[PDB]
RNA sequence: CUUACCACUUUGUGAUUCAUGACUGGGGUGAAGGUAACCGUAGGGGAACCUGCGGUUGGAUCACCUCCU
RNA sequence: GCGGCCCCCUGGACGAAGACUGACGCUCAGGUGCGAAAGCGUGGGGAGCAAACAGGAUUAGAUACCCUGGUAGUCCACGCCGUAAACGAUGUCGACUUGGAGGUUGUGCCCUUGAGGCGUGGCUUCCGGAGCUAACGCGUUAAGUCGACCGCCUGGGGAGUACGGCCGCAAGGUUAAAACUCAAAUGAAUUGACGGGGGC
RNA sequence: CCCGCAGAAGAAGCACCGGCUAACUCCGUGCCAGCAGCCGCGGUAAUACGGAGGGUGCAAGCGUUAAUCGGAAUUACUGGGCGUAAAGCGCACGCAGGCGGUUUGUUAAGUCAGAUGUGAAAUCCCCGGGCUCAACCUGGGAACUGCAUCUGAUACUGGCAA
RNA sequence: UAGCUAGUAGGUGGGGUAACGGCUCACCUAGGCGACGAUCCCUAGCUGGUCUGAGAGGAUGACCAGCCACACUGGAACUGAGACACGGUCCAGACUCCUACGGGAGGCAGCAGUGGGGAAUAUUGCACAAUGGGCGCAAGCCUGAUGCAGCCAUGCCGCGUG
């Protein structure tokens, strides 16, 4: 209030920690996927939220959101993760890029090709 | 306690005119009158006066133009609280030169527009359009 | 004509010394609110002649002890 | 105590058999988001592809069964390299490689320990903690995971 | 050749910590009825709830189907 | 917070009229002090009242509900605790700014004074003007217009919790987190369902 | 760098098109799914999912993620609050501290004016110059708000005196 | 994180240094320092600047320039104008390496480059023509400074794909 109290404590600027620890402030971060499980949604709505169980290769073992279709990875599989999360389910906060070099990249895509990495079609 | 003599002539004239009074009055001194007068030799105010010998009582004459205060908005800046000071080339500015800033310079109490003119910086004492 | 600065001495408890609080005031960067701001300057001073709380003036030279760098000039009042 | 979870278990045995799939991981947890994990244990590879079709599969019997106290949270599971093993043909595939082991009765003492497997039995199971092979009794304990080696 | 200094070391003796990890404080946890709300405290006790004292009014609950200037 | 009467000890306020000193002031971190009720220590004391408890009445079960008991306590002495919706949910000091109604305690004047008429203070209650306010409202006792200084807030939950420190005999208090969790939480008012009510 | 040669000849893509936000239809689709930055989207008609046409945007790039500032007046110096939304300590006294009526004199500390010194170059900015343009490079200046010192000025603040 | 400190605060004397000085000794005194935050723990090379912002700010310290510190780890001096010395010396240690096993050798945080780490970052190039630096009368010699090239849409600017 009264500059004599700001100059017996100024304003503290409100500290604001990162939505995505697991990054390390590095844009991507591989990991190992450890095990693969789809979960249902409540009664009202039949789903398959497919997410991943991953350990950074710094220890961080976390959950990644598998988006897209037609992936074959399954445990062992050395994927990796990038910013970004679901609002939907909780506990992820990170997402796979699709057309990792472990990823096979989703197939019979013929529009938004950059996120999925498939290549422009041979035409 | 009391801790300001200007600030209570300034809300006085505020509060007087929020009252459409016609004039109010408080304890005179030098910076009041030396302050007060400019307000009039600048137009703010019609005129003022001391009264009283041994008391002082400062009577000045306020003003209204088609019903309307002539003085619409009055804030003293410098502040027993903190002080300020503006060199002359960086003294500001009110309402784009509408309004008239009171200046302490050390030669004397003036208008910052004279102030810049006199090449001379000083305490801003208050504002007024 | 040379660089002197003035103090009141905090402490003459020293042998051949004494403890000189000056005050300087100022600005303040970021609000504006002048406050003073004291330095526990340690002054060489002969005779262990000033006495505690004393008003003097005091001039910088060479260095005398770890921490002694300044001597005094003369003092101004007296009598504390 | 087990909510039906054998009654369940029969009613998710024939899809997950059905599809061919392969059950292991039977576990349900009520509470804020009451959650049940189901692991198929597929050789061929636990792709979610091929989970997806096991999960449809077994929500749509289940929604005729629906379990008692127990929410549609189903989690078609990949057995990860820390897969929980509980059946004795776990550790007698789990030849030679560790586990931790808790159990219910806590005791000073108690098997509460991380070890390699060295000798399977019907209700008890040999593994190396202590420095020593040593007897668990699977009857008092009601959890238990294999474990990789890691860092 | 010896004196002082002193790296490393060793002995114990502690602390500060950093992990690993056996173990334990605790957020979530798998009907006869009498109903303002509350606060401080005490006791009943699974706890809650009710009761004891004193204080306050803050002295009601609920709500889901479209436009171009 | 204070409630019979009387005495003894004493603090503070107000007015009238001067006289007096000569800015001796205001605020307050830290700091001391006071501090409802309950509780604690020791000794009391003991009517009434009454946690708990005891009994009587009453369903998976009496339990709760009610009686009839009833201990601690409630009181005193001296310690300890230091928290309350300790609230006017409004820090302290000053100055300024429309009114009407009151209460209350002064005191001047003047009618013949009682009365009554004029005044002029302090405290206090209530409307309400400008104003301000998200609105409700507040509105010369401002939540208005200003000043000086201090305390304090920074989404909700987590949590006034954990840890640590400090205080206490304790009870505990004070100081005060984070992980994690949520896309809200909340304030006032607006319109309608309550109402199955209440009246016509 | 110039001159010659031949011939349209060797050289366009990413994203998006429910809202925010520029840009819409058709079939799929059957809560299957997907989509997601959010609000939200989805069933017999889905401009929000897949595909096609069509369109928008950029462009040798276009996107996504990370990251910092902005938006955020959302730590509010500039520039917020505290009757009920978060927020006035239970109350008081009081040191330190902060602040202080009125008049004259003095002081010159604050402050202001000037001057000198310094504030590296680059960078920024102005006015140019040079690369065919541009980036880039470069001349000169401005600026570097500061600091120190000397001279000042005395209204105010402070000090000192009454 | 509220106390901190005994060569500690000061003094004498001696020594010591290019020079001041608890620099160090001898003694003398018993101070000094902290809420104007000492002490402690934890984090961090600093600045010109860069980014953001209308500004104030906020964030930043990659490249270029200034300063500092470091050169396997620990310790030490020697020499020299200048070093407690990156491609110098010695000791200790770890590691690697050689061995005749007796002992020895070694230090890419120079330039390239390898391995590894990682979401991720290039050539084991040319030349000393220019500017610089060393030595030298000079000639000249040396120079992974520097000048150039290679790599990469990493960025900016320009142009084309009629
Ligand atoms: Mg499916
Ligand atoms: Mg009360
Ligand atoms: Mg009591
Ligand atoms: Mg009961
Ligand atoms: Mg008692
Ligand atoms: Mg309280
Ligand atoms: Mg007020
Ligand atoms: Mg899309
Ligand atoms: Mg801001
Ligand atoms: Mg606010
Ligand atoms: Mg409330
Ligand atoms: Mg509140
Ligand atoms: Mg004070
Ligand atoms: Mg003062
Ligand atoms: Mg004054
Ligand atoms: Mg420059
Ligand atoms: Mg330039
Ligand atoms: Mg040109
Ligand atoms: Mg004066
Ligand atoms: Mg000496
Ligand atoms: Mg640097
Ligand atoms: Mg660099
Ligand atoms: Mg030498
Ligand atoms: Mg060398
Ligand atoms: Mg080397
Ligand atoms: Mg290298
Ligand atoms: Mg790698
Ligand atoms: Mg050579
Ligand atoms: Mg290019």
């Amino acid at each position: 209030a009264t500059v004599n109290q700001l100059v017996r404590k100024p304003r503290a600027r409100k500290v604001a920690k990162s939505n995505v620890p697991a990054l390390e402030a590095c844009p991507q971060k591989r990991g190992v996927c450890t095990r693969v499980y789809t979960t249902t949604p409540k009664k009202p709505n039949s789903a398959l939220r497919k997410v991943c169980r991953v350990r950074l290769t710094n220890g961080f073992e976390v959950t990644s959101y598998i988006g897209g279709e037609g992936h074959n990875l399954q445990e062992h599989s050395v994927i990796l993760i990038r910013g970004g999360r679901v609002k939907d389910l909780p506990g992820v906060r990170y997402h796979t890029v699709r057309g990792a070099l472990d990823c096979s990249g989703v197939k019979d895509r013929k529009q938004a090709r950059s996120k999925y990495g498939v290549k422009r079609p041979k035409a | 306690s009391m801790q300001d003599p200007i600030a209570d002539m300034l809300t006085r004239i505020r509060n007087g005119q929020a009252a459409n009074k016609a004039a109010v009055t408080m304890p005179s001194s030098k910076l009041k009158v030396a302050i007060a007068n400019v307000l009039k030799e600048e137009g703010f105010i019609e005129d003022f006066k001391v009264e009283g010998d041994t008391k002082p009582e400062l009577e000045l004459t306020l003003k209204y133009f088609q019903g309307k205060a002539v003085v619409e908005s009055i804030q003293r800046v410098s502040r027993p609280g903190l002080r300020i000071y503006k060199r002359k080339d960086e003294l500001p500015k009110v309402m784009a030169g509408l309004g008239i800033a009171v200046v302490s310079t050390s030669k004397g109490v003036m208008t910052d527009r004279a102030a810049r003119q006199a090449g001379l910086g000083g305490e801003i004492i208050c504002y007024v359009a | 004509k040379i660089r002197t600065l003035q103090g009141r001495v905090v402490s003459d408890k020293m042998e051949k010394s004494i403890v000189v609080a000056i005050e300087r005031f100022v600005k303040h960067p970021i609000y504006g609110k002048f406050i003073k701001r004291t330095t526990k300057l340690h002054v060489h001073d002969e005779n262990n002649e000033c006495g505690i709380g004393d008003v003097v003036e005091i001039r910088e030279c060479r260095p005398l002890s770890k921490t002694k760098s300044w001597t005094l000039v003369r003092v101004v009042e007296k009598a504390v | 105590m087990s909510t039906l979870e054998q009654k369940l278990t029969e009613m998710i045995t024939a899809p997950v058999e059905a599809l061919g799939f392969e059950l292991v991981g039977i576990e349900f947890i009520r509470g804020r988001t009451s959650t049940l994990r189901i692991y198929i244990d597929s050789e061929d590879g636990i792709n979610v592809d091929d989970c997806a079709d096991v999960s449809h599969q077994v929500s749509a019997v289940l929604d005729v069964e629906d379990p008692i106290t127990v929410a549609y949270n189903l989690e078609v599971s990949s057995p990860g390299l820390d897969r929980p093993l509980f059946t004795a043909e776990h550790y007698a595939r789990f030849v030679g490689e560790e586990v931790t082991l808790v159990l219910r009765m806590a005791v000073q003492n108690r098997r509460k320990w991380q070890g390699v497997i060295k000798a399977v039995d019907g209700e008890m199971i040999t593994v190396t903690v202590e420095g020593k092979d040593e007897v668990f009794a699977l009857s008092n304990i009601q959890k238990a995971n294999l474990v990789p080696h890691f860092a």
